[PDB]
């Protein structure tokens, strides 16, 4: 039965993913207590809840979470992209390399888009920062402790960008046009979510995932639709213009501004280390550089699209 | 490949935990990043301690950074120091302006040695004086 | 050739400072390796410190592993603490046996808070009680 | 004049040293003062004199002191060694290549260990330690401050080993039948120099010196007169293997033994951190381990020489 096996699971690359998440899942709804006292616990749930009420702290069971939700999520992709995708692609008549190898990969990141933009609006929607209001995310700056709901969409997107990036430095094979502007892509929106969440700026990460969710999202819809017949994936393309428009742009600006002038003028602003708030004049350079790192790469995939709109529509 | 993805995993991770001791190893020890130990000698081996800082230099801060100096500046190996640590009542436990005139200072240590002992006795008006 | 050498001697002098870095930094701070701080909690938020070692841990060392346990064990920017610290007259400033029956401690200090104030107060008999 | 000069310079291999010690010798006394308050006094001699009394303390100044000593050695080596020794090696009649390039380099072995091998009896004969007394390598161990004249042995010899270490590195050319132990020796020679002066056990690393300089001065005094016509040089080998014995074995298997027996019940033995004194329970295992290796390369060199000395006499 043994080298079948292997040759059988060769084909498919979720089966061994899928083995160790369902022990562990088994191993910890069967034991019986599923209270904070086990260790398949630190790792199948976000820790540190604070008390008895919501709100969560930070530690290393966060890294233990990440780490299986790394695993959780190759699993997932591997499955879905193969089983499900595959499949429907596969049913499109639409058959090729470049073309299905290249749908394959957008379609699963419109699932998964679609799946994290709206967490993450939701997210927000249920807080005090409302609609990006930017006094909101710092009129109270350290933040030790996150919700429940939100400190699982922050390390559940720890767990999905980390994971990719170790993807393609795993090396899978063929980037070509990008994986430059890519890399700075995947380099800094892990420094994003690692740095946000541990110096305890998760209230400014909340909204600059909303932006990228909710335009990418857009994005991979149309170059999935265009991948395929387009009949109408141009109204898919208008959207896209207006979404990205908004959203990285304008959204960010205002977010980048606000870091100017709210970050001085709002909250705590003396350094106080003894305390853990960093929300000072120093953190001000470091944060608007990150910031306008992404707003850097942002025109860049901005004059991308603008040179495709006259490229494509004058040509 | 997947060398290139192990050592990158390391030095994420060793950069993950190094900014993790930035914090808390500046945590621990602030009382040298805001408070300043200002000593003014005195006639002899005599000195007076205290801190000058922004409003991050409360109480326990001069109070850390006096002991640190009083422990780290004399070595009572050779000979024997005796010092006293008195307290500004007539102050709330963060108490410096942030801007450049500050103040009186919270704690004012008066350190010695042994030969002029004497000195740091009458010093230390009746605070109580402690041997090490 | 000459790479080789340049780098071996930088790896020469990387260790030429580690260990005088292990020298400087066990030296400051010795109060560690030497005194083990134990604590015994009295009714409430008050514990009482002191420290137990060999004969390395003289009365500064108690006093500096005391000070850093009750500055690192008690945050004063929830609620504030009051502590004071009691000096053991009857010893000399080296008196531990190296042995295992150590003895009575140079320092023995009540730290508090302040809801429980009256407590330190009352465990303080006449030694000064200072606030953070 | 200066490719003429770069050809020079190529034959010749001191000049670039002497230059450059010359500069600096001329330059820190035609200044006027030559108290401590200079930077080359820093470098030019021995610094931290306590006081005004003879004993000297430690710091980087003799990090200073055996940087430009490594610089003073070079030219020596080379001025010596291509200006005398290539010279009377020349004039011998002794001409070939592996002869002479291996008697020119124990010429310079036994030049310098004829002064170092007085240098370093003379400096124990003026002290506590006379005829290699152990009691005295302890019974007052911390010594943060050696004198004058045992601080300058001590870093003369840094200065002259390192820099052949440095130099042996640097990647000569041939090594051929021993480069392996000779490494051994020369990377256990500077841990030992380095250890023993910088954690205070000087004391300890001087009676070493007196074996090594004296045993190799010898050796290196038959291997010379054996290159040559020997007449005699089997005198030589009789007082070297005499020589060697005596000194390097009997006189470490005693200074070993003392390391046990007295390193415990002699001075200071509680390990007090704070005052710098590390002769403990701890210290003892990495003291025994270093002259333990030391031994075991000195026995292995003995076997070397007994295997000769069976071979030879019955070959
Ligand atoms: C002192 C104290 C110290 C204290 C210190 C304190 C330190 C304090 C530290 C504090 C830190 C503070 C914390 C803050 C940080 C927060 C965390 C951040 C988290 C980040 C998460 C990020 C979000 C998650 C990431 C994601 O989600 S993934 C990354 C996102 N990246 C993207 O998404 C890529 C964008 N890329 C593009 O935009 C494309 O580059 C693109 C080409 C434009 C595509 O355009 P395309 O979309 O290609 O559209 P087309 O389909 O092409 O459609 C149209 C088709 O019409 C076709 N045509 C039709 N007729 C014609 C015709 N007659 N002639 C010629 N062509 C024709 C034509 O063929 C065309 O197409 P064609 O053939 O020309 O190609
Ligand atoms: C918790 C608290 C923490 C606290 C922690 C506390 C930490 C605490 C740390 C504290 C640390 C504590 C501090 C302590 C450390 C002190 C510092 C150390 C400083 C070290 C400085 C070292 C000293 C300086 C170094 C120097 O100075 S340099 C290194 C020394 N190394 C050597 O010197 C190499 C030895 N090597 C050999 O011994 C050769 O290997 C050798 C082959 C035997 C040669 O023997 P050979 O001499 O070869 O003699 P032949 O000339 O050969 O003569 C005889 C010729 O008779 C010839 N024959 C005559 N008739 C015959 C015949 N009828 N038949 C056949 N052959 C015949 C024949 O040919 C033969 O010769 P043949 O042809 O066979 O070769
Ligand atoms: C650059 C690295 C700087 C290292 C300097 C200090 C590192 C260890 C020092 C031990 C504690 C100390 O000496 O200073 C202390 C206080 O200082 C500190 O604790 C600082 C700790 C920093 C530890 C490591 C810093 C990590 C670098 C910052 C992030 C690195 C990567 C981030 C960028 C991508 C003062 O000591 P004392 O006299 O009160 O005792
Ligand atoms: C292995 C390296 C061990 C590193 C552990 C500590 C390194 C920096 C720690 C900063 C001070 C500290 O945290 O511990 C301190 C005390 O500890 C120390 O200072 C130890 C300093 C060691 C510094 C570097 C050690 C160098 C390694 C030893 C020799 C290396 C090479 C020698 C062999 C060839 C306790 O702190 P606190 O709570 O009193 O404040």
């Amino acid at each position: 039965i043994w080298f079948s096996f292997r040759e059988i699971s060769y084909r498919h690359a979720w089966i061994a993913p899928l083995m160790i998440l369902i022990a562990v899942y088994s191993a910890y709804f069967t034991s019986g207590n599923t209270t904070k006292t086990n260790v398949l616990h630190r790792f199948v749930a976000v820790s540190y809840q604070i008390g008895d009420t919501n709100a969560y702290g930070k530690g290393i069971n966060d890294l233990c979470f990440v780490f299986y939700y790394m695993i959780f999520f190759t699993f997932l992709r591997e499955f879905l992209m193969d089983v499900v995708i595959r499949p429907f692609a596969i049913r499109l008549h639409v058959t090729s390399k470049h073309r299905i190898k290249r749908i394959m990969e957008q379609m699963y990141a419109i699932f998964y888009t679609g799946v994290s933009g709206p967490f993450g609006i939701y997210c927000m929607y249920h807080s005090d920062l409302w609609f990006f209001n930017t006094k909101a995310m710092y009129r109270t700056y350290p933040d030790f402790t996150n919700p429940f709901l939100f400190k699982v969409f922050y390390l559940g997107q720890a767990a999905f960008w980390a994971q990719q990036a170790c993807i393609l430095v795993l090396q899978l094979e063929k980037p070509r046009k990008d994986h430059n502007e890519l890399t700075f892509h995947h380099i800094v929106t892990l420094l994003l979510i690692w740095s946000s969440y541990v110096f305890h700026f998760t209230k400014m990460g909340l909204p600059i995932y909303i932006t990228m969710d909710v335009s990418d999202f857009l994005l991979s819809f149309s170059k999935t639709l265009n991948y395929l017949d387009s009949g109408l994936a141009f109204f898919s393309f208008a959207i896209f213009v207006v979404a990205w428009i908004y959203l990285r742009h304008y959204i960010n600006l205002k977010i980048l501004w606000s870091v100017l002038t709210q970050f001085r003028t709002e909250g705590n602003y003396v350094l106080n280390f003894a305390t853990q708030q960093y929300k000072c004049w120093i953190s001000l350079p470091i944060v608007f550089v990150l910031i306008g790192a992404l707003q850097l790469v942002n025109l860049y995939w901005l004059f991308l699209i603008f040179r495709v709109l006259y490229r494509i529509l004058w040509r | 490949k997947i060398f290139n993805l192990f050592r990158v995993c390391f030095i994420s991770l060793l950069l993950i935990a190094a900014v993790e001791y930035f914090k808390y190893g500046t945590r621990i020890n602030y009382e040298w990043f805001h408070c300043t130990p200002i000593k003014e000698p005195q006639s002899g081996s005599v000195i007076k301690l205290w801190a000058r800082g922004g409003p991050s230099c409360d109480k326990r801060g001069e109070y850390k950074t006096i002991v640190k100096r009083i422990t780290r500046d004399y070595e009572p190996n050779d000979e024997h120091l005796s010092f006293c640590i008195i307290e500004n009542d007539n102050v709330p436990p963060v108490h410096y302006p942030i801007h450049e005139d500050k103040g009186e200072p919270g704690y004012v240590a008066y350190v010695g040695y042994d030969t002029d002992s004497e000195l740091v006795q009458e010093l230390c008006a009746d605070s109580t004086i402690y041997h090490m």
